[PDB]
This record gives structure tokens, C-alpha cells and sequence, in this order.
């Protein structure tokens, strides 16, 4: 069962995917139009309709009739067929046709061959050209998320699981007696830094996911806590509370060195990455209740970047590095919101109760955060605009993390 | 009665390991007077066994990040340990670990989750 979505954009721009054509007896084992329409729908872009309101259902270009679709109001029309190997692997065919004039012109053309373990991802692949061919902007659906879900019971109650964007292919990391916390990505998506509690107190190391094996980063005295690898990935930032109090750090991944980047009595934390990777966003309170403040790790002193609301926290930084998305605390409440780093309107983006750890999709096009429900708490997903609302399912699940683009 | 010195400590440690939660205002994060009493037993057990060590448990409400609340956590089994070390403990029989609030008490958004979640835990 798909993502669900809360608060649905009706202004969506219609496009009609149609299921694609499997040239064999029986089922296919996944059917690409089914995933390539909610991907789409799961954009918050695009109003992929139902196949009762289409007009035909093709398999190529040539069967198009490009009246029976602008009709409806849609401008492209999706296509394809799933043909099986001698293998048990299976050759994906997809186009993208244009119905705006006499003839349904073709706007991409692609064939894949996978096995059947990688059918999601071939329509991942089709999504990721469709999308970007008409917006222009690079799709997202070939990325993953990191997650951690906390059962209430058994051995091992907490688990960094994995799965694709959309919640399929799901698999665990690691499983832990112990809480962990705050996983993030490496810019290439092998790797994956956060904090683990197994020895008592906090240890922060980073996991190579093929293979399963551990580098411990650092263990000081005290929390070792909010990794954040520089889009390059040649160096890694955090939080040591060793001092006293939590104040960051940076490592060159490579050699290992170890530097201060923040001298405080203060409390500097959870620090965000700017897209130059010689900058970084972080929490402090060296102002009283905690803002969002910037420094780069070269040299220079910290300022106040966050100039609306009484407080704000955990700041995610797009990669382009046009806005921020964080925490926003008035009055006892707090929500996701988002603040243009230009112009500074900051605009609130949630409803929830407790938004909390947002994180940004490789495109900068949607929000995924944590929010409260009874006694768990449930991902949630919103887009940048906030015109887009959705939900996201085990245990209770937290401390989401997007891949970068993969 | 008059017990043995060895069940005597027993029923010592029996105190120690049923009262070492001590409790935090909202944001509040300075000992009770309740808990001196407490403490001040913790403490007079801890240097009279040299070779033995607590460690201190900070805990905050679901309110916050998780990476921030870490810093709420540790002020407030900063207090318990200095007060153990005002009293004579040791920072040697001392370590403290700060949890934020990935391990609550009680679940949900009632006060009543908050208040005992905003705690210290010494443990042996």
C-alpha cells in the first residue's frame, strides 16, 4: 500500500500515465504505470488520472490520438511495455509523448534491462527522466531514506533501517539494545554517520552499508553526537560536549584530523552543511533560547541567521542553498518551518504536533520530518511550498534522513 | 534489630537502588530539597567504596530536537553529580551520560509523561 497523501494539490498538472503493456501470460511481478503515476502524484507536481477516464490505452507512440487528450487537458501522454528475458530479468521500453499538435510527438525514448529484483527502481529510472524532461528539474524517486524505528520490546528495540523514498525495500542497518540517533548520509550514498549508545554512553561512527562494517569517528568524553558530511564528502562536522557543553567540530574524513570549530561556553549543535561545504548552520543558544546560526569552519565569528519567531532549531539547508527549513517553537507549539535566505520571509510549512528532524530531498523540492502521534511518532512528508501534505509508514519511526541523489 | 555488617550493606544498597530518581522542573534544572536527603545518602555510600561507580542518567521532555535536548540532559546530571561532589564523591566514582529524550519513563503528550520523564537516574 502507497504513501499517503493528507492535503492533495488540486491545481496539479494533469498528465496520463498508462499501464504499461506486458507482453506475456498472466501478471508482471511490479507494473511500472502503477509506480510511475504515484510517483508523479507523489511529486506534488503532476494529477495523474485514473485509467476509467482515459480515452485509450497504448502501448507505443504510434496509437496516440492527441485530441482524445488535450480534451482532458492533458499535454503528454506516458507509454510503455515490460518484456521478460530468457533469465527472469525483464527488459523495461518507456516514451514520452506530446499531444499539443497533428502529431504525438515523442519528447524521450528509453529501454532497461533488469532482473526482477530491480523492476521498482526501472520505474524509478523512467520517473527520474519524465519528471526532469518536463519540469527541467532532476527527480528524486531514485534516492533512498534513512530511518530509525523504535519497537517496545524484544532484545534489540532500535533499528537504522533503509528503504527506497517511498518506503519499499526496506532493510535494516543496524540493531541496537541501545538508542541510536541522528543517521546521515554521505554525499555519495555508501556510507552513513550516527550515534550509537551500545557501550553505555555515546559513540558516534559511520557504517559502510554494502558491507556492513563499523568506523568508530569519535568517542570523547561525553555526547558524540549530530554528524554532518560536507556535500564533497571529504569532511565531517558534529557536536563534542566534552568541553562542558555541546560545541562543534570538523574532520578532514581523510587524514583524520580533528578541529574545533566553535569555542563556547554556549551550547552549539545539530549543524547543517551550506552548499559551498566551507560553511555551516547550526543551533545555539549564546543568545538565551536556541537560534540557528552561521559560521564558516576556516575562521570568523558566529551570527544570527534566523531573525523571525522566539526560537529556532535543527535547520536543514537546501542544496542549492536558497532557503532553510527548521524548527519553529512559539508559545509551547513548534512546526517545520521555512525561511528564504534572500528575501527572509519565513513561512511555516506544518500542522502537526512536534515537528521535528526535517530533512530535504536532493532537489530541494520536499520536506520529510518527524511528527507525534498518540504514543509514537510518524514520518511525514511536505513540499517546500507547503501546498503539499503527506504521510509516511512497525514501531514508532524517527530521525529521518533523504539520500543525496542515487 | 542488630544485622550482620554484610546484609547490612544489602539493605543499604536495597535504599540506593529504589530511590535514585531525582525529579526536574520544566526547563528547571537545580536539585530539590527532597532529593538532599537522597543524595546525601548516595554520597555517603559511594566514598565509603572507593572502588565503586554510579553513573548519571539525563533525561529531557519531548519538547525540543533530540540533538539539543542532549544539552538539557547533562546540566541536570551535572547538579546531582556536583551536589555528590560537594558532599565528597569523587569525580573518578563519577561518569554521566545525557540521553535527551530517547529513553522516556512514560509515553505520550500529558504532563504527567513530561514531569516524570524531566528526571536523574543514578545507576550502579
Amino acid at each position: 500500500v502507497r504513501i499517503e497523501i493528507t492535503q492533495g494539490v488540486d491545481s496539479a498538472r494533469p498528465i496520463g500515465v498508462v499501464p504499461f503493456k506486458w507482453m506475456g501470460p498472466g501478471t508482471p511481478p511490479e507494473e511500472i504505470g502503477a509506480i510511475v503515476g504515484a510517483d508523479l502524484r507523489n511529486s506534488g507536481k503532476f494529477n495523474p488520472i485514473d485509467a476509467a477516464r482515459m480515452p485509450q490505452q497504448p502501448s507505443t507512440a504510434a496509437e496516440v490520438t492527441p485530441a482524445a487528450w488535450t480534451a482532458l487537458g492533458i499535454d503528454a501522454v506516458v507509454v510503455g511495455q515490460v518484456q521478460p528475458s530468457a533469465d527472469g530479468s525483464y527488459v523495461v521500453s518507456y516514451q514520452l509523448v506530446d499531444t499539443s499538435g497533428s502529431a504525438g510527438s515523442i519528447l524521450a525514448q528509453n529501454q532497461y534491462k533488469v532482473t526482477k529484483q530491480w523492476l521498482r527502481y526501472s520505474a524509478h529510472t523512467v520517473s527520474d527522466e519524465v519528471f526532469e524532461k518536463l519540469t527541467g528539474i532532476k527527480g528524486a524517486f531514485r534516492t533512498r531514506i534513512a530511518y530509525v524505528v523504535k519497537t517496545n520490546g524484544g532484545k534489540f528495540p532500535h533499528e537504522l533501517r533503509v528503504s527506497d523514498y517511498d518506503g519499499y525495500n526496506q532493510f535494516v542497518v543496524h540493531r541496537s539494545p541501545e538508542p541510536l540517533m541522528s543517521p546521515a548520509w554521505s554525499p555519495d550514498g555508501s556510507k552513513i554517520a550516527y550515534v550509537t549508545f551500545e557501550s553505555g554512553k555515546s559513540a558516534l561512527v559511520i557504517q559502510t552499508l554494502a558491507n556492513g562494517a563499523i568506523r568508530q569517528v569519535a568517542s570523547f568524553p561525553r555526547h558524540n553526537g549530530a554528524p554532518a558530511f560536507s556535500p564533497d564528502g571529504t569532511k565531517l562536522a558534529f557536536a563534542l560536549s566534552k568541553s562542558g557543553s555541546l560545541n562543534l567540530y570538523v574532520m578532514d574524513l581523510a587524514s583524520g584530523q580533528i578541529s574545533q570549530v566553535t569555542d563556547g561556553r554556549s551550547n552549539n549543535t545539530e549543524p547543517s552543511w551550506f552548499p559551498d561545504s566551507q560553511n555551516l548552520a547550526y543551533t545555539s543558544d549564546q543568545g538565551g533560547r536556541p537560534q540557528v546560526y552561521k559560521v564558516n569552519i576556516n575562521g570568523g565569528v558566529p551570527q544570527r541567521i534566523t531573525w523571525e519567531g522566539s526560537q529556532n532549531q535543527n535547520a536543514d539547508v537546501s542544496p542549492d542553498g536558497k532557503f532553510l527549513v527548521l524548527v519553529s517553537s512559539n508559545g509551547g507549539a513548534q512546526h517545520i518551518a521555512k525561511q528564504d535566505l534572500e528575501t527572509g520571509a519565513v513561512q511555516v510549512l506544518t500542522d502537526t504536533l512536534l515537528d521535528e528532524t526535517p530533512s530535504i530531498a536532493p532537489n530541494g523540492t520536499m520536506v520529510i520530518y518527524s511528527s507525534t502521534q498518540g504514543l509514537g511518532s510518524v514520518l511525514q512528508l511536505v513540499s517546500t511550498d507547503g501546498r503539499f501534505k503527506a504521510r509516511l509508514p512497525d514501531g514508532q519511526v524517527k530521525f529521518p534522513a533523504w539520500s543525496p541523489y542515487l | 534489630s542488630n544485622l550482620s555488617s554484610e546484609e547490612q550493606a544489602r539493605l543499604q544498597m536495597q535504599e540506593l537502588q529504589k530511590n535514585n530518581i531525582v525529579y526536574f522542573g520544566f526547563d528547571k534544572y537545580d536539585i530539590g530539597s527532597d532529593f538532599a536527603q537522597m543524595l546525601d545518602a548516595h554520597a555517603a555510600f559511594l566514598r565509603s567504596n572507593p572502588s565503586d561507580k554510579v553513573v548519571v542518567e539525563g533525561h529531557a521532555d519531548e519538547r525540543g530536537t533530540p540533538e539539543y535536548n542532549i544539552a538539557l540532559g547533562e546540566r541536570r546530571a551535572s547538579a546531582v553529580k556536583m551536589y555528590l561532589q560537594g558532599k565528597g564523591v569523587s569525580a573518578d566514582q563519577i561518569s554521566i551520560v545525557s540521553y535527551g529524550k530517547e529513553k522516556p519513563a512514560v509515553l505520550g503528550h500529558d504532563e504527567a509523561a513530561f514531569a516524570k520523564n524531566r528526571r536523574a537516574v543514578l545507576v550502579y
